[PDB]
Protein backbone atom coordinates (compact mmCIF):
# COMPACT_ATOMS: atom_id res chain seq x y z
CA UNK A 1 0.00 0.00 0.00
CA UNK A 2 1.19 3.48 -0.47
CA UNK A 3 2.18 5.63 2.74
CA UNK A 4 2.09 8.94 2.99
CA UNK A 5 3.70 11.07 5.14
CA UNK A 6 3.28 15.02 5.56
CA UNK A 7 5.61 17.73 7.06
CA UNK A 8 5.70 19.37 8.98
CA UNK A 9 3.86 18.33 11.98
CA UNK A 10 3.15 21.85 12.94
CA UNK A 11 3.68 24.81 10.55
CA UNK A 12 3.44 28.18 12.76
CA UNK A 13 3.26 31.28 10.33
CA UNK A 14 2.37 34.74 10.47
CA UNK A 15 -1.14 36.29 8.85
CA UNK A 16 0.25 37.26 5.57
CA UNK A 17 3.01 34.84 5.35
CA UNK A 18 3.39 31.57 2.78
CA UNK A 19 2.86 28.67 3.73
CA UNK A 20 4.74 25.55 2.08
CA UNK A 21 3.15 22.06 2.94
CA UNK A 22 4.49 19.04 1.99
CA UNK A 23 3.42 15.00 1.27
CA UNK A 24 5.77 12.33 0.91
CA UNK A 25 4.74 9.33 -0.71
CA UNK A 26 6.40 5.49 -0.03
CA UNK A 27 6.54 5.24 -4.09
CA UNK A 28 6.68 7.42 -6.96
CA UNK A 29 2.96 8.35 -7.94
CA UNK A 30 1.44 9.91 -10.63
CA UNK A 31 1.10 13.82 -10.55
CA UNK A 32 -2.92 12.67 -10.56
CA UNK A 33 -4.28 10.74 -7.46
CA UNK A 34 -3.16 13.06 -5.11
CA UNK A 35 -5.63 15.39 -3.26
CA UNK A 36 -5.25 18.03 -0.57
CA UNK A 37 -8.08 19.10 2.49
CA UNK A 38 -8.95 21.73 4.47
CA UNK A 39 -10.00 20.80 8.17
CA UNK A 40 -11.50 24.11 9.89
CA UNK A 41 -12.33 23.63 13.64
CA UNK A 42 -15.96 22.03 14.28
CA UNK A 43 -16.32 22.24 10.22
CA UNK A 44 -16.32 19.39 7.66
CA UNK A 45 -13.27 18.60 5.30
CA UNK A 46 -12.97 20.64 2.25
CA UNK A 47 -11.27 19.73 -0.92
CA UNK A 48 -8.61 22.27 -2.13
CA UNK A 49 -6.81 20.55 -4.68
CA UNK A 50 -6.84 17.35 -6.86
CA UNK A 51 -4.78 16.21 -9.58
CA UNK A 52 -1.91 17.45 -7.81
CA UNK A 53 -2.07 20.83 -9.12
CA UNK A 54 -5.30 21.69 -9.83
CA UNK A 55 -7.38 24.29 -7.93
CA UNK A 56 -11.54 22.80 -6.77
CA UNK A 57 -13.92 25.22 -7.77
CA UNK A 58 -14.32 27.74 -5.82
CA UNK A 59 -11.12 27.58 -4.44
CA UNK A 60 -8.93 31.10 -3.98
CA UNK A 61 -6.27 31.17 -5.87
CA UNK A 62 -3.74 31.52 -3.23
CA UNK A 63 -3.61 27.76 -2.66
CA UNK A 64 -1.49 25.93 -5.30
CA UNK A 65 0.03 22.25 -5.61
CA UNK A 66 2.91 20.73 -7.25
CA UNK A 67 5.13 18.09 -7.06
CA UNK A 68 5.81 15.00 -8.56
CA UNK A 69 7.27 11.02 -8.05
CA UNK A 70 7.28 11.01 -4.31
CA UNK A 71 7.48 14.47 -3.07
CA UNK A 72 4.22 16.90 -3.32
CA UNK A 73 3.37 19.81 -1.85
CA UNK A 74 0.51 22.65 -0.91
CA UNK A 75 1.24 26.36 -1.09
CA UNK A 76 -0.63 28.99 0.32
CA UNK A 77 0.69 32.14 -0.99
CA UNK A 78 -0.43 34.61 1.36
CA UNK A 79 -1.94 33.61 4.75
CA UNK A 80 -5.05 34.47 5.55
CA UNK A 81 -6.91 34.79 8.77
CA UNK A 82 -9.15 31.77 7.70
CA UNK A 83 -6.07 29.48 6.26
CA UNK A 84 -5.10 28.80 9.79
CA UNK A 85 -6.47 25.42 9.91
CA UNK A 86 -5.58 21.00 9.61
CA UNK A 87 -4.21 20.41 5.92
CA UNK A 88 -4.47 16.40 4.83
CA UNK A 89 -2.85 14.72 1.60
CA UNK A 90 -4.95 12.41 0.33
CA UNK A 91 -3.86 9.28 -2.49
CA UNK A 92 -6.42 7.92 -4.46
CA UNK A 93 -3.84 6.09 -7.48
CA UNK A 94 -4.76 2.33 -5.75
CA UNK A 95 -6.00 0.94 -2.69
CA UNK A 96 -6.43 1.71 -0.11
CA UNK A 97 -6.57 4.85 -0.72
CA UNK A 98 -4.72 6.65 2.44
CA UNK A 99 -4.50 10.02 3.57
CA UNK A 100 -1.62 11.62 5.77
CA UNK A 101 -1.78 12.52 9.43
CA UNK A 102 -2.22 16.05 8.64
CA UNK A 103 0.05 19.29 9.18
CA UNK A 104 -1.37 22.15 11.47
CA UNK A 105 -0.95 25.49 9.98
CA UNK A 106 -1.15 28.04 13.61
CA UNK A 107 -0.21 31.19 14.33
CA UNK A 108 2.97 32.28 15.13
CA UNK A 109 3.67 34.47 17.61
CA UNK A 110 5.68 35.97 20.38
CA UNK A 111 6.76 33.58 23.20
CA UNK A 112 4.87 33.49 25.99
CA UNK A 113 5.50 31.57 29.59
CA UNK A 114 2.70 30.12 31.28
CA UNK A 115 1.20 31.27 34.39
CA UNK A 116 1.43 28.13 36.75
CA UNK A 117 -1.71 27.12 39.11
CA UNK A 118 -2.75 24.11 41.04
CA UNK A 119 -5.88 23.45 42.52
CA UNK A 120 -6.41 21.23 45.69
CA UNK A 121 -9.29 19.12 45.91
CA UNK A 122 -12.66 20.31 47.12
CA UNK A 123 -13.19 18.56 50.69
CA UNK A 124 -16.44 17.57 49.08
CA UNK A 125 -15.17 15.37 46.65
CA UNK A 126 -13.44 14.55 49.71
CA UNK A 127 -16.64 13.28 51.07
CA UNK A 128 -16.48 10.70 48.29
CA UNK A 129 -13.54 7.84 48.34
CA UNK A 130 -11.90 10.40 45.53
CA UNK A 131 -9.66 13.41 45.15
CA UNK A 132 -8.65 15.73 42.38
CA UNK A 133 -5.76 18.02 41.99
CA UNK A 134 -6.03 20.38 38.75
CA UNK A 135 -2.92 22.03 37.39
CA UNK A 136 -3.79 24.81 34.92
CA UNK A 137 -1.46 26.39 32.56
CA UNK A 138 -2.63 29.34 31.28
CA UNK A 139 -1.91 32.03 27.85
CA UNK A 140 1.26 30.17 27.22
CA UNK A 141 3.19 29.89 23.59
CA UNK A 142 4.46 27.89 21.87
CA UNK A 143 2.06 24.67 22.90
CA UNK A 144 4.62 22.50 23.46
CA UNK A 145 5.01 21.97 27.65
CA UNK A 146 5.39 18.95 29.60
CA UNK A 147 3.44 19.01 32.86
CA UNK A 148 4.56 16.62 35.31
CA UNK A 149 3.14 15.35 38.65
CA UNK A 150 5.08 15.02 41.81
CA UNK A 151 3.48 13.49 44.68
CA UNK A 152 5.99 13.54 47.51
CA UNK A 153 9.32 14.18 44.92
CA UNK A 154 7.50 10.96 42.90
CA UNK A 155 6.71 11.12 39.43
CA UNK A 156 3.15 9.82 38.75
CA UNK A 157 1.97 8.06 35.61
CA UNK A 158 -1.23 6.63 34.26
CA UNK A 159 -3.21 8.78 36.72
CA UNK A 160 -3.32 11.69 35.37
CA UNK A 161 -5.23 13.35 31.82
CA UNK A 162 -4.61 16.84 30.39
CA UNK A 163 -6.67 18.90 28.06
CA UNK A 164 -5.68 21.63 25.78
CA UNK A 165 -7.91 24.53 24.23
CA UNK A 166 -7.37 25.64 20.89
CA UNK A 167 -5.16 28.80 19.93
CA UNK A 168 -7.44 31.59 20.92
CA UNK A 169 -8.45 33.86 18.34
CA UNK A 170 -7.46 36.99 20.28
CA UNK A 171 -4.06 36.45 21.78
CA UNK A 172 -2.84 33.23 19.49
CA UNK A 173 -2.42 31.51 23.19
CA UNK A 174 -2.75 28.16 24.66
CA UNK A 175 -3.92 27.13 28.20
CA UNK A 176 -4.10 23.53 29.69
CA UNK A 177 -5.32 21.53 32.71
CA UNK A 178 -4.11 18.27 34.36
CA UNK A 179 -6.05 16.31 36.38
CA UNK A 180 -4.29 14.56 38.50
CA UNK A 181 -6.90 11.98 40.39
CA UNK A 182 -6.39 9.34 43.43
CA UNK A 183 -8.55 7.75 45.96
CA UNK A 184 -8.82 9.00 49.37
CA UNK A 185 -6.97 6.41 50.86
CA UNK A 186 -3.74 6.93 48.45
CA UNK A 187 -4.50 11.15 48.19
CA UNK A 188 -3.82 11.07 52.70
CA UNK A 189 -0.67 9.09 52.30
CA UNK A 190 1.33 11.58 50.77
CA UNK A 191 1.79 14.88 52.02
CA UNK A 192 3.37 17.11 49.01
CA UNK A 193 1.37 17.57 45.72
CA UNK A 194 3.47 19.59 43.36
CA UNK A 195 2.65 20.39 39.16
CA UNK A 196 6.17 20.38 37.65
CA UNK A 197 5.96 22.92 34.60
CA UNK A 198 8.63 23.09 31.70
CA UNK A 199 8.12 25.60 28.52
CA UNK A 200 10.33 27.34 26.14
CA UNK A 201 9.34 30.38 27.99
CA UNK A 202 10.62 29.68 31.15
CA UNK A 203 14.08 30.21 31.99
CA UNK A 204 14.07 27.31 34.61
CA UNK A 205 11.30 24.51 35.36
CA UNK A 206 8.81 26.03 37.60
CA UNK A 207 6.53 23.70 40.26
CA UNK A 208 3.86 24.70 42.11
CA UNK A 209 2.88 23.01 45.42
CA UNK A 210 1.05 22.88 48.08
CA UNK A 211 0.68 20.04 51.10
CA UNK A 212 -1.89 18.13 51.88
CA UNK A 213 -3.48 19.65 55.00
CA UNK A 214 -2.78 23.56 53.82
CA UNK B 1 -23.22 22.28 -5.46
CA UNK B 2 -24.21 18.95 -4.04
CA UNK B 3 -24.37 19.36 0.38
CA UNK B 4 -24.55 16.00 2.28
CA UNK B 5 -25.91 15.57 5.76
CA UNK B 6 -25.07 12.67 8.09
CA UNK B 7 -27.50 11.28 10.93
CA UNK B 8 -27.02 12.15 13.83
CA UNK B 9 -24.43 11.29 17.15
CA UNK B 10 -24.93 7.51 18.44
CA UNK B 11 -23.69 6.33 21.38
CA UNK B 12 -23.11 2.51 21.54
CA UNK B 13 -21.67 -0.33 23.84
CA UNK B 14 -18.52 -2.80 22.90
CA UNK B 15 -19.49 -5.13 20.95
CA UNK B 16 -22.76 -3.87 19.44
CA UNK B 17 -23.05 -2.54 15.58
CA UNK B 18 -24.00 0.96 14.00
CA UNK B 19 -25.36 2.32 11.05
CA UNK B 20 -24.61 5.58 9.87
CA UNK B 21 -26.62 7.10 6.95
CA UNK B 22 -25.72 9.90 4.66
CA UNK B 23 -28.19 11.26 2.37
CA UNK B 24 -28.15 15.04 0.17
CA UNK B 25 -30.23 17.80 1.07
CA UNK B 26 -32.08 19.63 -1.19
CA UNK B 27 -32.55 18.95 -4.87
CA UNK B 28 -28.53 19.29 -5.12
CA UNK B 29 -28.44 15.33 -4.96
CA UNK B 30 -28.44 13.28 -8.40
CA UNK B 31 -28.69 9.50 -8.74
CA UNK B 32 -27.44 7.79 -5.11
CA UNK B 33 -26.64 4.53 -6.73
CA UNK B 34 -24.71 6.55 -9.78
CA UNK B 35 -21.35 7.82 -7.41
CA UNK B 36 -19.27 6.20 -5.52
CA UNK B 37 -19.83 6.92 -1.80
CA UNK B 38 -16.37 7.20 0.58
CA UNK B 39 -16.44 6.97 4.62
CA UNK B 40 -13.79 7.81 6.59
CA UNK B 41 -12.89 8.61 9.96
CA UNK B 42 -10.92 10.81 12.65
CA UNK B 43 -10.27 9.16 16.09
CA UNK B 44 -9.21 11.94 18.63
CA UNK B 45 -6.23 13.74 18.05
CA UNK B 46 -5.35 11.36 15.14
CA UNK B 47 -5.56 12.00 11.40
CA UNK B 48 -8.39 11.15 8.79
CA UNK B 49 -8.21 7.70 7.66
CA UNK B 50 -9.78 5.92 4.57
CA UNK B 51 -12.46 3.24 5.80
CA UNK B 52 -13.48 1.91 2.60
CA UNK B 53 -15.55 2.61 -0.81
CA UNK B 54 -18.58 1.63 -2.93
CA UNK B 55 -18.48 1.94 -6.77
CA UNK B 56 -21.56 3.97 -7.96
CA UNK B 57 -23.08 1.63 -10.47
CA UNK B 58 -21.53 -1.87 -9.94
CA UNK B 59 -21.42 -1.20 -6.30
CA UNK B 60 -18.23 -2.72 -5.97
CA UNK B 61 -17.18 -2.58 -2.63
CA UNK B 62 -13.42 -1.94 -1.01
CA UNK B 63 -12.23 -1.42 2.39
CA UNK B 64 -9.06 -0.88 4.33
CA UNK B 65 -7.54 -4.08 5.97
CA UNK B 66 -8.06 -2.50 9.65
CA UNK B 67 -12.14 -3.23 9.08
CA UNK B 68 -11.86 -6.28 6.70
CA UNK B 69 -15.78 -8.28 7.60
CA UNK B 70 -15.85 -5.44 10.22
CA UNK B 71 -17.50 -2.26 8.32
CA UNK B 72 -20.12 -2.36 5.17
CA UNK B 73 -20.84 0.66 3.08
CA UNK B 74 -24.11 0.41 0.95
CA UNK B 75 -25.79 3.41 -1.10
CA UNK B 76 -30.01 3.07 -1.44
CA UNK B 77 -30.53 3.98 -5.16
CA UNK B 78 -34.70 4.61 -4.30
CA UNK B 79 -34.24 6.33 -1.09
CA UNK B 80 -30.91 8.56 -1.89
CA UNK B 81 -29.28 7.26 1.37
CA UNK B 82 -25.70 6.25 1.49
CA UNK B 83 -25.34 3.71 4.76
CA UNK B 84 -22.08 2.54 6.50
CA UNK B 85 -22.00 -0.03 9.21
CA UNK B 86 -19.56 -1.00 11.77
CA UNK B 87 -20.01 -3.72 14.22
CA UNK B 88 -18.02 -5.99 17.08
CA UNK B 89 -17.71 -1.90 18.00
CA UNK B 90 -14.36 -1.44 20.15
CA UNK B 91 -13.94 1.65 22.87
CA UNK B 92 -10.90 2.23 19.95
CA UNK B 93 -14.16 2.95 17.43
CA UNK B 94 -14.98 5.98 19.09
CA UNK B 95 -14.54 8.64 16.78
CA UNK B 96 -15.94 11.05 14.00
CA UNK B 97 -17.40 9.47 10.91
CA UNK B 98 -17.48 11.59 7.58
CA UNK B 99 -19.34 10.88 4.18
CA UNK B 100 -17.63 11.63 1.59
CA UNK B 101 -18.22 11.12 -2.52
CA UNK B 102 -16.77 12.81 -5.88
CA UNK B 103 -18.04 13.44 -9.24
CA UNK B 104 -17.79 9.65 -11.25
CA UNK B 105 -18.98 6.06 -10.09
CA UNK B 106 -15.61 5.24 -9.61
CA UNK B 107 -13.45 6.71 -6.44
CA UNK B 108 -11.18 10.00 -7.05
CA UNK B 109 -11.13 13.67 -5.29
CA UNK B 110 -13.50 13.90 -2.47
CA UNK B 111 -15.34 17.07 -3.56
CA UNK B 112 -18.01 16.79 -0.92
CA UNK B 113 -18.30 16.14 2.82
CA UNK B 114 -20.76 15.76 5.18
CA UNK B 115 -20.33 17.01 8.78
CA UNK B 116 -19.59 14.12 10.46
CA UNK B 117 -21.63 11.78 12.50
CA UNK B 118 -19.79 11.13 16.13
CA UNK B 119 -20.06 7.30 17.61
CA UNK B 120 -19.04 7.56 20.95
CA UNK B 121 -18.45 3.87 22.64
CA UNK B 122 -18.68 3.44 25.99
CA UNK B 123 -19.40 0.30 28.56
CA UNK B 124 -21.02 3.68 30.58
CA UNK B 125 -24.60 4.92 30.96
CA UNK B 126 -26.03 8.49 30.91
CA UNK B 127 -24.95 10.07 34.45
CA UNK B 128 -24.96 13.58 35.45
CA UNK B 129 -21.87 15.18 36.41
CA UNK B 130 -20.55 15.83 40.01
CA UNK B 131 -19.42 19.28 40.11
CA UNK B 132 -16.42 20.32 42.74
CA UNK B 133 -14.96 23.98 42.58
CA UNK B 134 -11.49 24.46 42.10
CA UNK B 135 -10.93 27.05 44.92
CA UNK B 136 -8.25 30.48 44.73
CA UNK B 137 -5.52 30.08 46.28
CA UNK B 138 -3.81 38.21 39.41
CA UNK B 139 -5.61 34.75 40.49
CA UNK B 140 -7.61 31.74 38.86
CA UNK B 141 -10.24 29.69 39.31
CA UNK B 142 -12.88 27.13 38.11
CA UNK B 143 -15.12 24.58 38.34
CA UNK B 144 -14.57 20.71 38.44
CA UNK B 145 -16.93 18.58 36.25
CA UNK B 146 -16.14 15.16 36.66
CA UNK B 147 -17.59 11.81 35.91
CA UNK B 148 -20.39 12.22 33.32
CA UNK B 149 -21.65 11.17 30.11
CA UNK B 150 -22.24 11.78 27.49
CA UNK B 151 -21.22 14.87 25.83
CA UNK B 152 -21.57 18.00 25.85
CA UNK B 153 -21.68 20.11 29.12
CA UNK B 154 -22.04 24.04 29.40
CA UNK B 155 -20.48 26.42 31.25
CA UNK B 156 -21.20 29.50 32.32
CA UNK B 157 -20.06 32.01 35.18
CA UNK B 158 -22.33 34.67 37.04
CA UNK B 159 -24.96 33.43 34.56
CA UNK B 160 -23.37 34.35 31.49
CA UNK B 161 -22.21 38.04 33.33
CA UNK B 162 -18.72 36.97 33.91
CA UNK B 163 -17.30 35.86 30.33
CA UNK B 164 -13.72 37.32 30.65
CA UNK B 165 -10.61 35.56 31.46
CA UNK B 166 -12.69 32.06 31.02
CA UNK B 167 -10.91 28.90 29.83
CA UNK B 168 -13.59 25.89 29.41
CA UNK B 169 -11.51 23.24 28.37
CA UNK B 170 -12.23 20.16 26.12
CA UNK B 171 -13.55 16.82 27.91
CA UNK B 172 -11.05 14.19 28.50
CA UNK B 173 -12.03 10.24 28.63
CA UNK B 174 -10.85 8.65 32.11
CA UNK B 175 -10.38 4.87 32.46
CA UNK B 176 -13.76 4.67 34.11
CA UNK B 177 -15.69 5.41 30.87
CA UNK B 178 -16.69 8.92 32.03
CA UNK B 179 -16.10 12.65 30.79
CA UNK B 180 -14.19 15.09 33.01
CA UNK B 181 -14.01 18.84 32.37
CA UNK B 182 -12.37 21.84 33.64
CA UNK B 183 -13.66 25.24 33.20
CA UNK B 184 -11.56 28.22 34.36
CA UNK B 185 -11.57 32.11 35.02
CA UNK B 186 -8.67 34.16 35.75
CA UNK B 187 -9.35 37.10 38.23
CA UNK B 188 -8.10 40.27 39.71
CA UNK B 189 -6.15 38.97 42.95
CA UNK B 190 -7.62 41.83 44.85
CA UNK B 191 -11.84 40.39 44.56
CA UNK B 192 -14.77 40.34 47.64
CA UNK B 193 -16.21 39.20 44.53
CA UNK B 194 -18.66 36.05 44.44
CA UNK B 195 -18.12 33.24 41.33
CA UNK B 196 -20.17 30.57 40.63
CA UNK B 197 -20.49 28.22 37.38
CA UNK B 198 -23.78 26.86 35.92
CA UNK B 199 -23.19 23.40 34.59
CA UNK B 200 -26.36 21.95 32.84
CA UNK B 201 -25.60 18.10 31.18
CA UNK B 202 -28.61 18.43 28.79
CA UNK B 203 -29.13 14.36 28.52
CA UNK B 204 -29.68 14.38 32.51
CA UNK B 205 -31.32 17.43 32.70
CA UNK B 206 -28.92 17.90 35.61
CA UNK B 207 -28.01 22.22 36.28
CA UNK B 208 -26.02 22.72 39.06
CA UNK B 209 -24.63 26.25 39.90
CA UNK B 210 -21.87 25.55 42.47
CA UNK B 211 -19.87 28.57 43.85
CA UNK B 212 -16.01 29.25 44.47
CA UNK B 213 -15.14 30.18 47.65
CA UNK B 214 -11.08 30.23 48.88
Amino acid sequence: EIVLTQSPGTLSLSPGERATLSCRASQSLSSKYLAWYQQKPGQAPRLLIYGASSRATGIPDRFSGSGSGTDFTLTISRLEPEDFAVYSCQQYDGVPRTFGQGTTVEIKRTVAAPSVFIFPPSDEQLKSGTASVVCLLNNFYPREAKVQWKVDNALQSGNSQESVTEQDSKDSTYSLSSTLTLSKADYEKHKVYACEVTHQGLSSPVTKSFNRGE
Amino acid sequence: QVQLVQSGAEVKKPGSSVKVSCRASGGTGGTFSAYAFTWVRQAPGQGLEWMGGITGMFGTANYAQKFQGRVTITADELTSTAYMELSSLTSEDTALYYCARGLYYYESSLDYWGQGTLVTVSSASTKGPSVFPLAPSTAALGCLVKDYFPEPVTVSWNSGALTSGVHTFPAVLQSSGLYSLSSVVTVPSSSTQTYICNVNHKPSNTKVDKRVEP
